[PDB]
DNA sequence: TAGGGTTAGGGTTAGGGTTA
């Protein structure tokens, strides 16, 4: 059995605010799809800020590709030496239409009410 | 003393307590690390008590593969090849994009594989006389691959039965194809067909270079143990089964000077000056010219098994291992003292939980008061047993290794400019 | 001048795909006749032998009949050589599903190029090699003098110290697998000294199959996005596109007698004498067992009866062979229902050693003991006689269908032999 | 204290142990039994036999007779048997 | 003399440790 997949936006993982090896699902949306070397620049908006994350594809083949769609990446992280930081797909599946500040709401009250429940103990 | 299976669990919980190399398995295994998580991804299959078998049991660190060891208690140890995921999550992944990537190349060698034309002993027993047998295969093997090839690193493991087995553990030639690897056992295999086909040879005039080395390397084993050891030209049907590997022209003739002879040195000799004489006396013959060493070759060649190399998911042995038989341990042959391997000399597993219990002895007297933890205390304990011999060649392979690492690496400096 | 450079010359290594626009008839008629040719050129292949001169005739009238690129005029060859790129990469497109039709792309397309390389002139394979991205090394005549001995003992068809004018290559181990594995070239620490022709024709071959194969595999995840409506007939179109009743466990000894073909009449044998057999000849049994009508427990009772026969322990035989055999039909586990093997697979298997019985004894018996077996199922001279003629063709399945003719007393099968699930069903046909 | 269980002559007048309970994944991982009846577990006083879980499916393997199944909700994972 | 019919109802159990 593997590790649950916690939630993380985009920003956050883009600093590197998480440890090597951790299991996390993020979102975003795609932007080029390297055909030979099984690479996924996907991008993600934060108002004047674009971030950037890598996504190997290695375990998915085949795979269509939806050019400047959203996306939601589960699996695990592994900081390399050079290309920094590529989370390792287990899964990637596409959603449209779905608003952003929903979710992020969504996961900011999860956590508050993970927090308050942590304030027990 | 004599091995009894009603007595084993408990001297292999031992043995796994205390004696197995645990750190120089580790340092193999895990090649240094250059590449991210090679040992992370390794398939391994135990087989537990009632002879139950499982597989694909990975392990994230050496520490955890201690802590399973010493609880699991497993009878077989045997190793996979390398996968692109952890094996023991293959459930967690597509399927078909789960795939071997690695393994190293092996050998077999079946020694009860040889029934037909050894006499010394019968089915599973075996003799002094006839090691000599699997000595001049590892011989000629060994040679073939130093040299047509030039694979660097080599390391034979003694099954603990039969067998002996090869572990190529060279960089170039982990990544090859299976058609690269069926290609090279066809090319190192020469005693070909089935039970019905009695001639296991049939050479032109041509002779190709790796036949003439083989054949120069063999003569000076052959004359002695087959003509006084083996004695295969004793008996009555001995010659009469010897006879179905030539041309039934001088059939008559070999059966009548093997009855005016009385030993097999002068029908040997007599069969060699017939030979000689048919050679200048060919006459439309689709015969080879080279019955003297194509007999040599039919009774004396080693022979493999295509399966168990042609496969790259196939499994195999474990060094240091325990058979369930006998007791002996695998331990490593040395190259260079092949000459001088006893089979019968190997320490077994009640024999060395008696040294270790006279080593505890010694130790009431010699080692007293030690702070230390189990690494060091495990350290002495495997050097003041009788495997220090072969732990020692296990760590001059892997210092090998480890040279050749760093000549690669100062090479990949050299190309790359960074000094 | 578009038309001179797409196309210098009648070879191509395929590396370069198009950019021009094509109608859809045009396209579709393409596919078709790409995939007729290399049909034509297969059982053209697989019926007579390679060389000689009516078979390569007889390519060469396909060629020219398909409106394809096969000779070398110097004057408009535009148009054919055009045709063959977009076909074979409309085909590239194609053949990309699973993994033995991948195989039997590239063996296709080999022997085409094979075919067109042998009628090349020997300026124009320098040429060629030249336009192509390869690079060759050349020994110096000091050492080639000095592994003379090696390199005529070798037999690379040699003809008695014929070195002189020749260029020597030298080239790495795990390019040259065809001449590797036949022991035809010296080896020394990794590395091959050869003669010319034939190497330079195996390491062509051998580095366009191992790139035409890295490509497929590229294109494997195209088709991900290949939802155009269009196109999607003709893709399903090359898209390609055993089951007898129940019988009794005490038949099966006079069917042997009578149903079993040669390629297994052995097997049985060896089986219902010794009681034993070993991994190669046992999954073929049970395979050929299960594809003509025997239960599970139908099965597993005739395991067990002929293992008992065998002198073994019922508890070892519920824990190894019965458990061995609930895996071979499928019952627990991955559950991966197996197919029986084919003949041509089982002639082509691996080769029995001692111990061992699976294989037919058309390929790995010898011929005396061929000839007694023969003879112990009461075949006529001249039966005997044809069978040795087809043996020594290596026509194995006419050998059989004179067999299954023979003993069945019918002149004329009328059914050609693939499968022994096909023998099986249509000797029940028979009975 | 030793804290005490709720006896099981009063589990029935909750309105919740008939129901379809929803739970975080680590709540039902981390949560405890109970002695007195074993196959049913206690959490926060509120005694609990059903169960509702939604998610991505991340493992699959097949039985002879049963599936399997390795959900996951963010927060945890659990296998299924159907 | 004011609601219909009023009835209590599903409430078990199933097995890993496997390759061509």
């Amino acid at each position: 059995l593997p590790k649950p997949g916690t939630y993380y936006l985009p920003w956050e993982v883009s600093a590197g605010q998480v440890p090597d090896g951790s299991t996390l699902r993020t979102f975003g949306r795609l932007c080029l799809y390297d055909m030979i070397q099984s690479r996924v620049t996907l991008m993600a908006q934060h108002g004047s800020d674009q971030h950037q994350v890598l996504v190997c594809t290695k375990l998915v083949e085949p795979f269509h590709a939806q050019v400047g769609s959203l996306y939601i990446v589960l699996g695990e992280l592994q900081h390399q030496q050079d290309r920094g930081s590529v989370v390792k797909a287990r899964v990637l599946t596409c959603v449209e239409g779905m608003n952003l500040p929903l979710l992020e709401q969504a996961i900011r009250e999860q956590r508050l009410y993970k927090q308050e429940r942590g304030g027990s103990q | 003393e004599t091995f009894d299976p009603t007595e084993l669990p408990e001297l292999l919980k031992l043995y796994y307590r205390r004696l197995f190399p645990y750190s120089q398995y580790y340092r193999w295994l895990n090649y240094g690390g250059v590449i991210k998580n090679y040992f992370q991804h390794r398939e391994f299959s135990f087989t537990l008590k009632d002879d139950i078998y499982i597989r694909y049991q990975s392990f994230n660190n050496q520490s955890d593969l201690e802590k399973e060891m010493q609880k699991m208690n497993p009878y077989k140890i045997d190793i996979g090849a390398v996968y692109s995921h952890r094996p023991n999550q293959h459930n967690t992944v597509k399927l078909g994009a789960f795939q071997a990537q690695e393994k190293e190349l092996v050998f077999d060698i079946d020694m009860t594989d040889y029934d037909d034309v050894r006499r010394c002993c019968s089915s599973a027993d075996i003799c002094p006389k006839c090691w000599t047998l699997m000595t001049m295969a590892i011989r000629i093997i060994d040679r073939a691959l130093k040299e047509d090839f030039g694979f660097k690193h080599r390391l034979w493991v003694y099954s603990g039965r039969r067998g002996v087995h090869c572990w190529v553990c060279d960089e170039s030639v982990r990544k090859l194809s299976s058609a690269v690897r069926s290609g090279i056992v066809e090319y190192l295999s020469l005693v070909k067909g089935g039970q019905d086909v009695k001639k296991k040879v049939h050479l032109s005039e041509k002779i190709h270079p790796f036949i003439r080395k083989s054949i120069n390397i063999i003569k000076k084993y052959f004359e002695e143990y087959a003509l006084v050891n083996q004695d295969i030209l004793e008996n009555k049907e001995s010659w009469d089964k010897i006879l179905a590997l030539v041309p039934e022209t001088i059939h008559d003739e070999l059966q009548q000077s093997f009855q005016k002879s009385h030993n097999s040195l002068q029908r040997w000799e007599h069969l060699k000056k017939v030979a000689s004489r048919y050679q200048n006396n060919i006459k439309n013959d689709k015969y080879g010219p080279w019955l003297e060493w194509e007999i040599m070759l039919q009774y004396c060649f080693p022979r493999l098994d295509i399966n168990v190399s042609k496969g790259i998911n196939h499994l195999l042995k474990s060094p240091f291992s325990v058979h369930p038989k006998t007791g002996r341990i695998s331990v490593p042959i040395d190259l260079q003292k092949v000459d001088q391997f006893d089979p019968f000399t190997v320490p077994t597993i009640s024999f060395i939980c008696r040294e270790l219990d006279a080593i505890s002895t010694n130790e009431e007297e010699k080692e007293e008061n030690e702070a230390e933890s189990d690494v060091k205390h495990r350290t002495r304990d495997y050097k003041k047993t009788s495997l220090a011999p072969y732990v020692k060649v296990f760590e001059h392979f892997l210092e090998n290794l480890d040279k050749s690492r760093k000549g690669e690496l100062l090479k990949k400096s050299d190309l790359q400019k960074d000094f | 001048d578009q038309r001179n450079a797409s196309y210098p010359h009648c070879l191509q290594f395929y590396l370069q795909p198009p950019s021009e626009n094509i109608s859809l008839i045009e396209f579709e008629n393409l596919a078709i006749d790409r995939v007729k040719l290399l049909k034509s050129v297969e059982n053209l292949g697989v019926s007579y032998v390679k060389g000689t001169e009516q078979y390569q005739s007889k390519l060469e009238s396909e060629l020219r009949k398909l409106k394809f690129s096969y000779r070398e005029n110097l004057e408009d060859e535009y148009e054919p050589r055009r045709r063959d790129h977009i076909s074979h990469f409309i085909l590239r497109l194609a053949y990309c599903q699973s993994e033995e039709l991948r195989r039997w792309f590239i063996q296709q397309e080999m022997d085409l190029l094979r075919f067109r390389f042998s009628i090349l002139p020997k300026d124009k394979i320098q040429d060629f090699l030249k336009d192509s991205q390869l690079q060759f090394e050349a020994i110096s005549d000091e050492e080639k003098t000095l592994r003379e001995q090696e390199i005529v003992a070798s037999s690379p068809s040699l003809s008695g110290l014929k070195l002189g004018f020749e260029s020597i290559y030298k080239i790495p181990f795990a390019d040259a697998l065809d001449l590797f594995r036949g022991r035809k070239v010296y080896l020394e620490d990794g590395f091959a000294y050869v003669p010319l022709k034939d190497i330079v024709a195996i390491i062509l071959n051998e580095f366009r199959a191992k790139l035409s194969k890295a490509l497929a595999l590229t294109a494997r995840s195209l088709p991900a996005v290949q939802s155009d409506e269009r196109l999607q007939p003709l893709l399903n179109h090359l898209s390609h596109s055993g089951n007898v009743g129940k019988i009794s466990l005490d038949q099966i000894d006079l069917l042997s007698t009578k149903s079993f073909p040669p390629c297994m009449r052995q097997l049985h044998k060896a089986l219902r004498e010794n009681h034993h057999l070993r991994h190669g000849g046992r999954m073929q049994y049970g395979l050929f067992l299960k594809g003509i009508g025997l239960t599970l427990e139908q099965a597993l009772q005739f395991w067990k009866q002929e293992f008992i026969k065998g002198k073994m322990d019922p508890d070892k035989f519920d824990k190894g062979y019965s458990y061995n055999i609930r895996h071979s039909f499928g019952k627990e586990g991955k559950r991966t229902d197996y197919t029986p093997f084919s003949c041509l697979k089982i002639i082509l298997s691996n080769p029995p050693s001692q111990g061992d019985y699976h294989g037919c004894p058309f390929r790995h018996s010898d011929p005396e003991l061929l000839k007694q077996k023969l003879q112990s199922y009461k075949i006529s001279p001249g039966g005997i006689s044809q069978i040795l003629d087809l043996v020594k063709g290596t026509h194995y399945q006419v050998a059989c269908q004179k067999y299954f003719e023979m003993i069945h007393n019918v002149d004329d099968c009328g059914f050609s032999l693939n499968h022994p699930n096909q023998f099986f069903c249509e000797s029940q046909r028979i009975l | 204290r030793c804290e005490e269980e709720t006896p099981s002559l009063l589990w029935g007048l909750d309105p919740v142990f008939l129901a379809f309970a929803k739970l975080y994944i680590r709540d039902i991982l981390d949560m405890k039994e109970s002695r007195q009846v074993p196959g049913v577990f206690l959490y926060n006083g509120h005694p609990i036999k059903q169960v509702d879980v939604l998610g991505t499916v991340i493992g699959v393997r097949e039985r002879d007779a049963f599936y399997s199944y390795g959900v996951d909700d963010s927060t945890g994972v659990i296998n299924c048997i159907c």
